[PDB]
């Protein structure tokens, strides 16, 4: 358990970066990350 | 909002707005080519001048 | 209670003085000399 | 430290030593090299 | 090469090494030496 | 209010910045006496001596007449 | 294809003494220059 | 050029008395910063 | 068979449902790897 | 030519919001200027090789 | 005496084509006031 | 030629006339 | 090629002084439109 | 010796269309007279 | 000289030509 949260350590951190990577290659017109309603603080 | 046959051909040209390329990005590609661009910039002033004179240039007119 | 003696300062103040007072030493001597 | 002197002393005496090389120079106005005499 | 242009490649050696490195040695290695604290 | 550094009336108060200062002020002012007293002035900044204008070959009135060589016309001119 | 209605277009509000310097300096600017367009 | 010599003898008795007077304090702010 | 999809022709009230399911397949992903079991994955998954 | 240019510069003046110049994002009027910078000088680009 | 022969065409369209651009834009802005 | 200062120094003299009478009056609020 | 040497001025004034007379009134009506 | 304010003053209402009338009619005179203004 | 103010006051009306023709008010009925 504690290698299995240092997984989701690096996930929760690089998990806006990783939206940018999938959604640009299934869309093209529109710089989408911005269009994501992310839940605010 | 009102479709023409022009502006179904220029929206994806035209789709998205603030798509921007990650933190510090390419900027020391421009940088490079911007010093490069400055010292090329310089060179010609000075072939202007006549004060990087080189041999068979002759910045006069003599010329073609 | 303390402070840093050099600072940016300390380096602002000098030039533009450094080169006073041996340009003031330098004028203060041409006078006296003649031609 | 507590050295401390009365800063108006030495107002006068940094004073009157801008004023005797600025008197220096007007005195050289008259004798010298740019006088023409 | 050409007695003017090694004359101005002497001021690109030159304004280079003078100029610039004892700027740039000259400012981030004293900034990263003395680091603003945002802990507070 | 405050800057972080020492203010300019705690300075000269000290008695410190008079014992570097009484044996220096003088030194950079007796350094700029040497400049012109022995004439290096002349030699490495050039100004002309004030008998060395006019030569006994030349009473014209110097000036640079061609841009593009501009070193030997000096040395010329003396 | 079909007309619409401007969600734009504010008007414009030259002052009544903002008139005075606009026509005061036209008219220096025509004393000034009318001599050397003659 | 013996005359150049004559002429920073005052610029360097000028650092020299910045060496003894001050300088004890000055190795102690270049101990500050932690480098 | 595939072609990228054009947001123009999708629709922004169409795809702000969209993208953050892009999101969310990777927050139950962090979420089955600190529970220790991919259940919860293979369970909101199938038939999606 | 310019009669040409004036009669096509009345016609944007009386027709917007040709479905262009808003992103989809919301409907508010905003184009892309480095994406269009790209279009502008490669067309420029090509006039001066031409040139 | 002579004259430019067209300084009277010039300093005539100097003079009032901006003071009657700035003519309209005063009667432009005072109607807006008064009650319509 | 000469009749054309005379006509443009007198609007500039006309309207200093028309901006001590018809100024705008400041009200304080 | 004769000329008058002050039609020029005079078929100038001739059309500009009513027109812009005329555009002064135009403007007005427009702001009264409004309503502002 | 007071000032006061006027029940007075109705505004002009020259229409759209109406100057379009007196723009016109002074450019056909401009094109008639100034031939013989020269 | 003359022969640029008849070709200045020609298209001026003319231009009022094309003015009127686009940019007539819509009437509107009641
Ligand atoms: C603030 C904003 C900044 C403004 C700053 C700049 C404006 C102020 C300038 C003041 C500093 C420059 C002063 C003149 C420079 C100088 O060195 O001037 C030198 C001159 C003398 O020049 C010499 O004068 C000589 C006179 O010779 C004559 O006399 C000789 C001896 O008899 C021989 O006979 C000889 O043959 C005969 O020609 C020769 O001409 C020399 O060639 C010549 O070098 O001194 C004189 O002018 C004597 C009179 C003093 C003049 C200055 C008084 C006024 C200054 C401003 C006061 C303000 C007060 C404000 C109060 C608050
Ligand atoms: C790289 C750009 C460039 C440059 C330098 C020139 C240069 C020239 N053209 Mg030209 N041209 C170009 C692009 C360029 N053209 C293109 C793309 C077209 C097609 C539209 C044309 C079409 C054209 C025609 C049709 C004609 C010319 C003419 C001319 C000549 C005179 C006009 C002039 O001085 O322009 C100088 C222009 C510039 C200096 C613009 C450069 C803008 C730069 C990129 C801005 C960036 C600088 C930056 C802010 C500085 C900081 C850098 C660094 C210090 C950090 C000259 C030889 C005319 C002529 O009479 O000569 C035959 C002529 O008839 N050209
Ligand atoms: C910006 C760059 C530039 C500039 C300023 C010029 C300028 C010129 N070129 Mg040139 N040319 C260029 C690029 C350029 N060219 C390129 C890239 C090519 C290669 C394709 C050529 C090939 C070329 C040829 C083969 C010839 C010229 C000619 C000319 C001259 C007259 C043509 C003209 O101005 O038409 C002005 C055109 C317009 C303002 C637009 C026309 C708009 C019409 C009204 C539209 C009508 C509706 C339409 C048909 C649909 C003029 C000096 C001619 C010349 O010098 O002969 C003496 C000539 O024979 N050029
Ligand atoms: C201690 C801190 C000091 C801080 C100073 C920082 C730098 C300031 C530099 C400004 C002064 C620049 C002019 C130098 C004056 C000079 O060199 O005189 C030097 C000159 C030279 O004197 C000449 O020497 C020659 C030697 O052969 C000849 O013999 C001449 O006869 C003799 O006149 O003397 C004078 O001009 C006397 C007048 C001095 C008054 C000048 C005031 C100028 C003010 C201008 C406005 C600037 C604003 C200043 C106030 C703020
Ligand atoms: C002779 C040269 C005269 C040049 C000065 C012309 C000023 C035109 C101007 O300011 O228009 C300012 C006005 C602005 O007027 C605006 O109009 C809108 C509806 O059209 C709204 O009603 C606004 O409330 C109103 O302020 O422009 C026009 O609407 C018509 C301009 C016609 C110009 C004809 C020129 C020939
Ligand atoms: C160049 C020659 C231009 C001549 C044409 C000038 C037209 C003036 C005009 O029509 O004013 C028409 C306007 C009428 O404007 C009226 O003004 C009233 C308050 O002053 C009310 O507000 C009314 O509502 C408003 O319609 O006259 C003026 O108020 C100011 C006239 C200023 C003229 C300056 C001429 C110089
Ligand atoms: C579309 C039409 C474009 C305009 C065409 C202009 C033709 C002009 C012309 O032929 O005028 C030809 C005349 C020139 O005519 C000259 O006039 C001189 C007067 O002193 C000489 O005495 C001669 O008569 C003659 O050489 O143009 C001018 O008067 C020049 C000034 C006015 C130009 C304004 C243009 C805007
Ligand atoms: C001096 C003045 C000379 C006359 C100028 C008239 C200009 C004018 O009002 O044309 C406006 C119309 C509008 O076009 C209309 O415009 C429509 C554009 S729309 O549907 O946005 O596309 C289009 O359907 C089509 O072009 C046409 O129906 O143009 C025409 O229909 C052409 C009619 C013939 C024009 C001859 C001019 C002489
Ligand atoms: C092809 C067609 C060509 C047409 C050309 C038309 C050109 C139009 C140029 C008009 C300029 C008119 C200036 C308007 C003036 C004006 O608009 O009012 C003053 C104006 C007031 O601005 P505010 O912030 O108060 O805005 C309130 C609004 O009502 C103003 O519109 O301030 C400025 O505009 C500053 C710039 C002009 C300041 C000029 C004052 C200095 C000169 C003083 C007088 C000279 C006396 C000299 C004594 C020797
Ligand atoms: C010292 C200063 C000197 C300044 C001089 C200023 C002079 C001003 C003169 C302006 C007159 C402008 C006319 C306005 C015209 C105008 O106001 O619009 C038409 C106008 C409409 O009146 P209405 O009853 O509709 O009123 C509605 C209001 O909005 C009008 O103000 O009817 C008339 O005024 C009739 C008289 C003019 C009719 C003229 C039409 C005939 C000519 C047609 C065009 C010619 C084509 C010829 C083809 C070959
Ligand atoms: C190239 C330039 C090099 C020259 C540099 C020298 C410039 C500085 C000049 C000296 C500074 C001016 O000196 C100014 O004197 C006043 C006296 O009223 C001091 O005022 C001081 O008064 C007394 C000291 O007895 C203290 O109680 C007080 O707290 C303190 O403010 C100011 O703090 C100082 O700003
Ligand atoms: C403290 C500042 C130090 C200034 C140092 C100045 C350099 C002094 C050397 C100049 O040297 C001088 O050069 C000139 C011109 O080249 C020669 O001529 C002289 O013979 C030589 O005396």
């Amino acid at each position: 358990g504690a290698k299995r949260l240092e997984i989701a350590q690096v996930l929760t951190q690089n998990a806006e970066l990783i939206v940018s990577r999938a959604a640009n290659r299934i869309f093209t017109g529109g710089s989408p990350l911005a269009f994501l309603e992310r839940p605010e603080e | 909002a009102q479709r023409t046959w022009l502006g179904d051909r220029l929206r994806p040209l035209n789709s998205e707005y603030g798509k921007v390329a990650p933190g510090w990005g390419t900027t020391p590609l421009m940088g490079v080519f911007m010093g490069l661009f400055f010292v090329f910039l310089l060179i010609i002033l000075q072939i202007y001048n006549s004060s990087l004179i080189l041999e068979n240039v002759s910045v006069d007119w003599a010329n073609l | 209670i303390t402070y840093p003696i050099f600072t940016v300062r300390w380096l602002a103040v000098h030039t533009l003085a450094v080169p006073t007072v041996f340009f003031l030493g330098a004028i203060a001597a041409m006078q006296f000399i003649q031609r | 430290g507590d050295a401390k002197l009365p800063l108006w002393l030495i107002a006068t005496v940094a004073g009157t030593g801008v004023l005797v090389v600025v008197g220096l120079f007007f005195y050289g106005a008259y004798v010298g090299v740019g006088s023409a005499l | 090469m050409t007695p003017s242009l090694m004359n101005f490649f002497y001021s690109l050696l030159a304004g280079l090494l003078i100029i610039v490195v004892p700027a740039t040695v000259g400012l981030i290695f004293i900034s990263q030496k003395d680091k603003i604290i945002r802990r507070s | 209010g405050t800057t972080g550094e020492r203010p300019f009336g705690d300075i000269i108060t000290s008695v410190r910045y008079w014992v570097i200062h009484s044996l220096t002020i003088p030194a950079l002012f007796i350094a700029g006496w040497l400049f012109v007293s022995t004439g290096l002035a002349y030699d490495a900044f050039g100004t002309p001596r004030p008998n060395e204008y006019f030569t006994q070959e030349r009473q014209e009135l110097p000036i640079i007449t061609e841009r593009q060589d501009s070193k030997t016309q000096i040395q010329q001119f003396i | 294809m079909d007309r619409s209605r401007n969600p734009n277009k504010q008007p414009v509000e030259l002052n009544r003494t903002s008139l005075y310097l606009g026509l005061l300096l036209i008219f220096v600017l025509g004393i000034l220059f009318s001599s050397y367009f003659f | 050029d013996l005359r150049i010599v004559v002429v920073l003898l005052p610029l360097i008795v000028a650092g020299g008395w910045a060496l003894f007077k001050i300088g004890s304090a000055a190795i102690s702010q270049a101990q500050a910063f932690m480098k | 068979g595939f072609r990228p999809i054009n947001v123009s022709r999708y629709g922004p009230g169409n795809m702000t449902k969209s993208l953050r399911d892009l999101s969310w397949f990777l927050r139950y992903t962090t979420y089955a790897i600190v529970a220790g079991d991919p259940n919860i994955i293979a369970v909101n998954v199938r038939g999606l | 030519l310019s009669g040409l240019l004036f009669l096509a510069a009345v016609w944007h003046w009386v027709y917007w919001d040709l479905e262009l110049f808003t992103d989809p994002r919301t409907g508010e009027p905003a184009l892309d200027l480095p994406k269009m910078f790209g279009i502008h000088l490669f067309l420029s680009g090509l006039l001066c090789f031409g040139f | 005496m002579e004259v430019n022969d067209l300084g009277f065409v010039a300093s005539i369209l100097f003079v009032l084509v901006p003071s009657v651009f700035l003519l309209i834009l005063y009667i432009q802005t005072q109607s807006r006031e008064g009650k319509e | 030629e000469s009749v054309a200062y005379i006509l443009v120094l007198t609007l500039a003299l006309g309207v200093l006339f028309f901006a001590i009478a018809f100024r705008e009056p400041p009200r304080i609020g």
